[PDB]
């Protein structure tokens, strides 16, 4: 969805295709697609808080 | 033909652009009137520092010290770049002298206290420098970067363009050659602006070197102008600090026939004088500067000595290159090469 | 534009007329000029003042132009021989507004009323007056220009029986005298001494005066101080936003003018008036018997009314150039003060009393009524510059200060605007007032007094680890971001806004600050907008946590209204808003600097002035924030710029063009390369110098010069007839060789068409002269002379086709090869108009 | 031979702090230039002025060589270094407030 | 316009960008009698919906305008601020 | 879906895969975000005049999140500690 919105003009070359290919897992945090899903729930506990 | 003729004619020459010319009117002069006949403004005209300097001694020896002949022969030094016996001449004289010299003097005087280093004597002398002149502002705005006042170095610096305006305005209307001098006076202003960057800003410090570097480079190679371009540079940035700049200026004035202000130059690179201790072997910290003080001593026939440094050196090389070869020094093991086969290379012709 | 436009004409015709005429120039800054030369002669010929308000208020700002000047001269021409009083006086500010707007006829123009003036030396006499003292100050090299016609013709005029000549005239000697000292005096001292051996007193005392006053400053710089009563460390910010006879005959000035101060004592309150200035400027210069004849007029004139105002001033400068002879006559001054006081004018009494400092214990006692007269700005004026020359008690000046200031506010609407203006003006030794003036404000509908409580507020909480006094800012600067956001007044919400500096930029970071600071980013007027996005990015490193996430989404919107909105003044906005995030985000921005400047070339590749010099002094300031990543577009704007400074047509300004280029180079490090490139960089940058006239952008031309560094000579080398005809020939044939080369060149181009009668005849009058030797420049004229016959249009046709016929007469046989084209010539152009038929078939 | 010294007067302490005599004090003050006031103290203890511009705004309002300074900016400096004095100088304000001996011709 | 942003829904901000201009320059010099295709274009914001959101910065001042103008018509100003409702 | 937070989001996404070209490609060490820093910079910016009972912090079940690594775990802990230094009301907070 973010590389869907008009906000990806900020960031040239990031189509879906990287995001297919990014690296990592979504347990290990030191990762970057762990890091996401650390940053995620932090921001959504905020949130609903 | 007459003196007067003689001497408009060089300055004519020199206002055309063609040195050699004039030149060729000097050695009229020498042939058909002698020598007494020669001013010694002839040689400072033509930019023959050290016969001019020969000739204002020799004028002030016989002639008792007049306000004219002392300013003539300390722009010699100046030109030189003499800092110790430039300064010597204004410590000596102050009291001796009116007001109106003094602001003919001052102008020089903190040229040869900036190039010492004694920053007391340096304000006194920048406060006599009238303030209408360009040269008034500039050292101004120096003093003030000595001190930490960015705010007023701008403000001096401003004046100093303005005064700028009347010598750029009058050159540019007669060709471009006549321009550069002017040129060189905003290329010190700007450097003047990017020291306060490097004082300010540790992030872009590599950054301003390497923009300073590329800069002299396209400057043209008199060494007159270099001086008072890294003089500048040197605000900040001291001689250790920046090797291969200091090493090019002192080829320049190895090519430009005044080898005793390069050797001191490699001597201040260097370190210690090798002049001296003749019987110690060559430092080898800094290979590069080690190599352009014997390429510089072969110049100055001493050449019997310069191949057997080059002979220890060498083994020195080879040897401090197999003792070091790690994986991490191979940028420094390729310098190491491209010096050491330019080493053997200067060892055959030599030999 | 024009009916409305002499509506509202008539309006300020028949406070708010000066309103009226300061918004017609405030509309004429951003302004059809047939139809403003129609509405200034309507309110001309009408009402004569709203008439010199059209006139000089449009000539400032719309600028001075040729049809300007020749139409408006007549209507100033006319206005001065007869007018009335005050009138004159603005049409003589006309003139010095005319003279200084710096035109080809402002030399006709100065010099057309100098020597009328002249001719006259009553609205005619004091018209010339106002004229040449107005020049003298706006213009002084043509006002020397006549200097022996000035003393020579002033010196009798000025003695003639009238008031409104002397006052105005001697301001003008005084001009003149000024500027003949800084490059005539014994001619002046000669008829001002005639003169005065009761209408022939107060002018020499005045002329004398002159020479006393300028031989010696050190007089008027006092009197001249009283009439009107940052840092050099600083660290600059990273990133640059956008940018001898006259004291020899001293000694009879004076000596004339201690037996004329007792012998006008009472004659003929305007003598007196000029009595009471020039004597204490004469003791000045030499202070006891001029000091006893001065004594026995100004302390006769301080116990007198209608004088009291100049006598402590004369006073006041008597204590200070008499020091200790003055000492006598202390009990008679404070005796006088004592008693004057007591009634309540009195704003001078206290300005006198600082200079008498300008100290003894006795001071002390006189606080107590000096405290109890009251608060003016002339005694808090003394006060501080009491505290500031002599501070043996300086608390004890606070004491009484703060006690006078705790009665007022412990209790109209003008007095308390005053009062929190001393407040807040200089330094004082403040809780409960502070918590109160929070009350004020709130429950106050005076706008004038919530702009001011607002502004001593701010200034009073200067002081900025006591767990009270933080909870007493955080109200204070909770309630002042509420009226910065809340109040209707914008003028309010500005200032406040203002007024939240650096120092209080630890409070501002919290969250519930930040989030009215971003209400406010939202701001109806544009300039608070401007201001807040400043102070946020500023805090960005403060709360990285709130101010980071919110400018992105700030960004995101400023470059939709670049892009998207297509419309001038919004995108004009836009840019300037970019900028001042640049400035003060630009860790935030340097990820994303690729995107923005990808943007901005493309509006700067769009086919309004104001939007492209904002564009530029944002590339500008992203220039330094980039740090060398936007080397890869660096040729991009340079070809972009290098097209933009070429030429005048271009509405944008060359000096933030100069700018913009320089702080590209100097972050990108683009040196020598560009040079090479862009050959012609060093004849624009040369060509600057020869054509600008503003000293910035002379000055940023120059330091574009600078950071390009200096070009070696070769290296720019690399980068980059009628002699010879007289050389060769014998003068017969030279002279048709060189008249035929030189009408050559004017057939060639558009000059031939405003001489194309002349050239033809000419050539014609040189073929027939010479005989056949012209055949030699037929392959010279034929090609070029059929050329023009081509392109040539309407009349000249037909005498060029008649001129034609003579050449052929004379060339005869020698025609042959161009016949061809000239049959052409003639098939393309035979009409059925009558007139060039009978051309052609003579031809 | 590095330094330069012109004043005359070899040492002037406990002259100075005496009352009356051979001086009268004066209270100069300077206002701040684009370029600098352009006045020099190099006195050890008495902080004499070493040397003024001609052409500067000192000059122009008196201020001549041959003086000594006790207070600046009305912080007494009677009794400091000259480099002291100069950091004083220039931490400070841009309008200098200055007091000068002005020796009477003695 | 109305029946394109029923008809797209949440397609329709991609091309709105597009109409913006236009829209824009309706409200400066509007001669419409009384602003009725004004009234008109404030009916047809209604729809737009949640596709205003990275464009309302852009419409907002003209609206705003629109209804703080004393010189325009009460009608008009009555559809601004029934707009502002709905957006709300 | 209007709440601040949001926007947060989008900045984290953003400087996480800028850096994807150079991972991929180049191979570059991949930096840590300095969200979770930043936060915690937040959270001490409110403490210094955190002593009146205003709304509380945002950035608590942040801190939270922070105390499961180790890499910010010892700031979180000092910083914790001064917040419920506060008072009793903070302790309940940290306790809900
Ligand atoms: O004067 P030379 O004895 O012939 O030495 C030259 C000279 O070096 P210096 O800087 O010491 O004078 C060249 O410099 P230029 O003055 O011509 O600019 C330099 O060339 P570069 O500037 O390109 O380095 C060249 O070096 P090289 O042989 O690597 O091309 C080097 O020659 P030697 O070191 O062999 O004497």
């Amino acid at each position: 969805w973010f590389c869907m919105q008009k906000c990806v003009s900020l960031v040239p070359g990031v189509t879906l295709d990287l995001i297919e290919k990014i690296p990592g897992r979504l347990n290990d945090r030191r990762t970057p697609l762990g890091e996401l899903n650390w940053i995620f729930t932090a921001i959504t506990d905020t949130i609903a808080w | 033909p007459t003196p007067a003729i003689l001497e408009s004619l060089i300055s004519i020459n020199n206002k055309l652009q063609q040195p050699e010319a004039a030149a060729g009117v000097l050695e009229y002069a020498m042939k058909h009137f002698g020598e007494l006949e020669i001013q010694a403004t002839w040689y400072e005209k033509l930019h023959e520092w050290e016969d001019a300097l020969v000739a204002y001694d020799k004028k002030m020896d016989t002639n008792k010290d007049d306000p004219e002949l002392m300013l003539g022969r300390m722009r010699c030094l100046e030109a030189l770049g003499e800092w110790g016996q430039l300064h010597q001449q204004c410590c000596e004289k102050w009291t001796l002298v009116n007001d109106e010299t003094q602001a003919k003097m001052a102008r020089m005087a903190a040229a040869a206290a900036w190039g010492l280093g004694q920053w007391d004597s340096m304000e006194e002398y920048t406060c006599m420098i009238p303030r209408d002149t360009h040269d008034g502002a500039f050292y101004r705005a120096v003093l003030a970067l000595h001190q930490d006042l960015f705010s007023l170095a701008q403000q001096c610096i401003d004046k100093a363009r303005d005064l700028l305006d009347a010598e750029l305005t009058a050159m540019a209307g007669e060709s471009y050659s006549r321009a550069y001098g002017a040129m060189v006076s905003c290329h010190m202003l700007s450097e003047l602006e990017e020291v306060i960057q490097y004082k300010l800003v540790p992030e872009r410090r590599e950054i301003i070197r390497q923009i300073w570097w590329e800069r002299l480079q396209g400057c043209q190679r008199i060494v007159e102008d270099w001086q008072k371009i890294l003089m500048v540079r040197s605000l900040v940035v001291s001689p250790h600090e920046d090797m291969r700049t200091w090493l090019k200026y002192a080829s320049l004035c190895g090519k430009s026939g005044r080898l005793a202000l390069a050797h001191k130059t490699l001597v201040l690179l260097l370190g210690v004088d090798p002049s001296r201790q003749l019987d110690h072997p060559l430092p080898t910290v800094h290979p590069q500067v080690t190599y352009a003080y014997m390429k510089n001593m072969w110049k100055s026939a001493r050449k019997i000595d310069a191949f057997q440094h080059m002979q220890h050196f060498v083994q020195t090389m080879q040897q401090q290159a197999q003792h070091a070869i790690a994986t991490e020094d191979q940028q420094h093991k390729q310098e190491l090469h491209k010096l050491m086969a330019r080493c053997f290379l200067k060892l055959g012709e030599w030999q | 534009x024009x009916x409305x436009x002499x509506x509202x004409x008539x309006x300020x015709x028949x406070x708010x007329x000066x309103x009226x005429x300061x918004x017609x120039x405030x509309x004429x800054x951003x302004x059809s000029t047939r139809f403003y030369d129609q509405l200034n002669h309507h309110i001309f010929e009408l009402e004569r003042k709203g008439g010199i308000l059209a006139i000089a208020s449009l000539i400032g700002v719309e600028g001075g132009n040729a049809t300007r000047i020749g139409r408006f001269a007549n209507y100033l021409r006319n206005l001065l021989p007869s007018n009335d009083p005050v009138v004159m006086e603005m049409a003589s500010k006309a003139i010095g507004r005319l003279a200084m707007a710096g035109d080809t006829f402002t030399a006709e123009y100065v010099e057309f009323e100098v020597k009328r003036a002249l001719e006259w030396l009553e609205g005619r006499r004091h018209a010339a007056v106002l004229v040449l003292r107005e020049l003298a100050i706006s213009v002084p090299t043509f006002f020397f220009q006549q200097v022996q016609p000035f003393f020579d013709n002033i010196f009798v005029a000025v003695w003639d029986p009238k008031q409104a000549i002397r006052e105005g005239a001697v301001a003008a000697l005084r001009a003149c005298l000024i500027l003949t000292t800084q490059r005539w005096y014994r001619h002046t001292f000669e008829e001002a001494e005639k003169g005065f051996d009761d209408d022939r007193i107060h002018g020499a005392l005045l002329i004398l005066n002159e020479l006393v006053r300028i031989s010696s400053m050190e007089g008027e710089r006092l009197r001249e101080e009283m009439e009107e009563i940052m840092g050099f460390g600083t660290k600059p910010r990273h990133i640059t936003p956008f940018t001898x006879x006259x004291x020899x005959x001293x000694x009879x000035x004076x000596x004339x003018x201690x037996x004329x101060x007792x012998x006008x004592x009472x004659x003929x309150s305007l003598i007196q008036m000029t009595i009471l200035n020039l004597l204490p400027r004469l003791a000045a210069f030499r202070p006891t018997q001029y000091l006893q004849d001065t004594m026995n007029h100004v302390l006769s004139c301080v116990k007198k009314e209608k004088e009291r105002t100049a006598a402590f001033q004369a006073l006041g400068l008597l204590s200070v150039a008499v020091r200790s002879e003055f000492k006598v006559y202390l009990p008679r001054v404070l005796d006088i003060i004592r008693a004057a006081l007591p009634p309540k004018v009195d704003a001078t009494v206290f300005t006198c009393i600082s200079m008498l400092a300008r100290i003894q214990q006795d001071i002390k006692e006189l606080l107590e009524p000096m405290l109890a007269v009251g608060l003016s700005p002339a005694l808090t004026a003394v006060l501080y510059d009491l505290s500031r020359q002599i501070p043996q008690l300086k608390k004890d000046i606070q004491d009484g200060l703060l006690k006078m200031l705790s009665l007022v506010l412990m209790h109209d609407v003008g007095s308390i605007t005053l009062a929190l203006r001393t407040l807040g003006s200089f330094e004082f030794e403040l809780t409960q007032f502070v918590r109160h003036c929070a009350d004020h404000f709130l429950n106050s509908e005076h706008k004038e007094i919530r702009m001011e409580a607002a502004r001593t507020c701010s200034r009073l909480l200067t002081p900025s680890v006591s767990q009270t006094a933080v909870q007493v800012v955080a109200d204070v600067l909770s309630k002042l971001l509420v009226v910065g956001i809340t109040d209707p007044d914008p003028d309010i919400r500005y200032c406040v806004l203002a007024s939240l500096d650096e120092r209080f930029d630890a409070h501002l970071a919290q969250a519930e600050n930040l989030q009215a600071l971003f209400v406010a980013l939202n701001d109806q007027v544009f300039e608070i907008r401007e201001l807040a996005i400043c102070t946020v990015g500023r805090l960005s490193s403060m709360n990285p946590a709130f101010v980071m996430p919110f400018l992105r989404k700030m960004l995101i919107q400023i470059l939709t209204e670049l892009e998207h909105s297509g419309i001038g003044r919004i995108k004009e906005q836009s840019a300037r808003m970019l900028g001042h995030l640049v400035s003060n985000a630009p860790r935030l921005i340097r990820p994303y600097m690729e995107p923005i400047l990808k943007a901005l070339i493309l509006k700067l590749k769009d086919p309004n002035p104001g939007v492209i010099n904002n564009v530029l002094a944002t590339i500008g300031e992203l220039a330094q924030v980039s740090g060398l990543e936007m080397r890869k577009w660096v040729d991009e704007l340079f070809i972009i710029i290098m097209d933009m400074l070429q030429d005048s047509s271009l509405l944008a300004k060359r000096q933030v063009a100069l700018w913009t280029l320089g702080q590209l180079v100097a972050s990108t490090g683009y040196v020598v390369e560009p040079y090479r490139k862009y050959p012609t960089l060093l004849e624009v940058l040369l060509n600057f110098l020869k054509t600008e006239q503003n000293q910035g952008t002379r000055r940023e031309a120059i330091r574009v010069l600078g950071l390009l560094g200096a070009l070696d000579p070769y290296k720019h080398k690399v980068n980059i007839e009628m002699l010879v005809n007289m050389g060769n020939l014998p003068l017969d044939e030279f002279y048709p060789a060189v008249s035929m080369v030189a009408l050559m060149r004017i057939f060639r181009d558009q000059s031939l068409s405003h001489h194309h009668t002349m050239v033809v005849q000419a050539i014609t009058f040189i073929f027939k002269s010479l005989g056949l030797k012209c055949v030699q420049f037929l392959p010279q004229v034929m090609p070029t002379f059929l050329n023009v016959i081509r392109v040539c249009d309407g009349a000249i046709r037909e005498f060029l086709f008649q001129q034609l016929g003579m050449l052929v007469s004379f060339v005869k046989s020698h025609i042959r090869p161009y016949m061809d084209e000239i049959v052409t010539l003639m098939r393309e152009f035979w009409v059925m108009n009558t007139s060039i038929q009978s051309t052609i078939i003579l031809l | 031979c590095n330094p330069k010294s012109v004043l005359k007067r070899p040492v002037t302490s406990e002259e100075l702090l005496t009352p009356g005599a051979p001086y009268a004090r004066k209270t100069f003050t300077i206002v701040g230039d684009a370029v600098g006031w352009g006045f020099v103290v190099r006195g050890s203890k008495p902080c004499h002025i070493q040397a003024v511009d001609p052409s500067g705004p000192a000059a122009a309002a008196g201020m001549k060589v041959c003086q000594f300074v006790v207070s600046v900016n009305g912080l007494n400096v009677l009794h400091v270094d000259y480099r002291t004095v100069n950091n004083l100088i220039l931490t400070g304000p841009r309008t200098i407030v200055m007091e000068v001996m002005e020796e009477l011709e003695c | 316009i109305e029946q394109i942003v029923v008809a797209l829904g949440g397609e329709f901000k991609l091309y709105l960008p597009q109409l913006i201009p236009h829209m824009l320059r309706v409200f400066m010099h509007d001669n419409s009698p009384g602003r009725i295709v004004s009234i008109k274009l404030l009916a047809a914001i209604q729809l737009f919906g949640a596709n205003l959101d990275d464009y309302l910065h852009l419409l907002l001042p003209p609206i705003v305008k629109l209804f703080d103008a004393p010189e325009a018509p009460l009608p008009s100003r009555k559809a601004a601020l029934e707009t502002v409702d709905r957006l709300t | 879906y209007m709440h601040a937070m949001w926007q947060a989001w989008d900045l984290a996404v953003d400087i996480c895969l800028s850096q994807l070209p150079t991972i991929i490609e180049e191979g570059t060490a991949f930096r840590h975000s300095p969200f979770f820093a930043e936060q915690l910079t937040a959270f001490q910016v409110w403490l210094t005049m955190g002593v009146e009972n205003r709304n509380p912090p945002e950035q608590l079940p942040i801190v939270l999140q922070v105390l499961l690594s180790q890499v910010h775990r010892l700031r979180a802990l000092d910083l914790l500690g001064r917040f419920l230094d506060l008072g009793p009301w903070a302790v309940s907070l940290a306790l809900s």
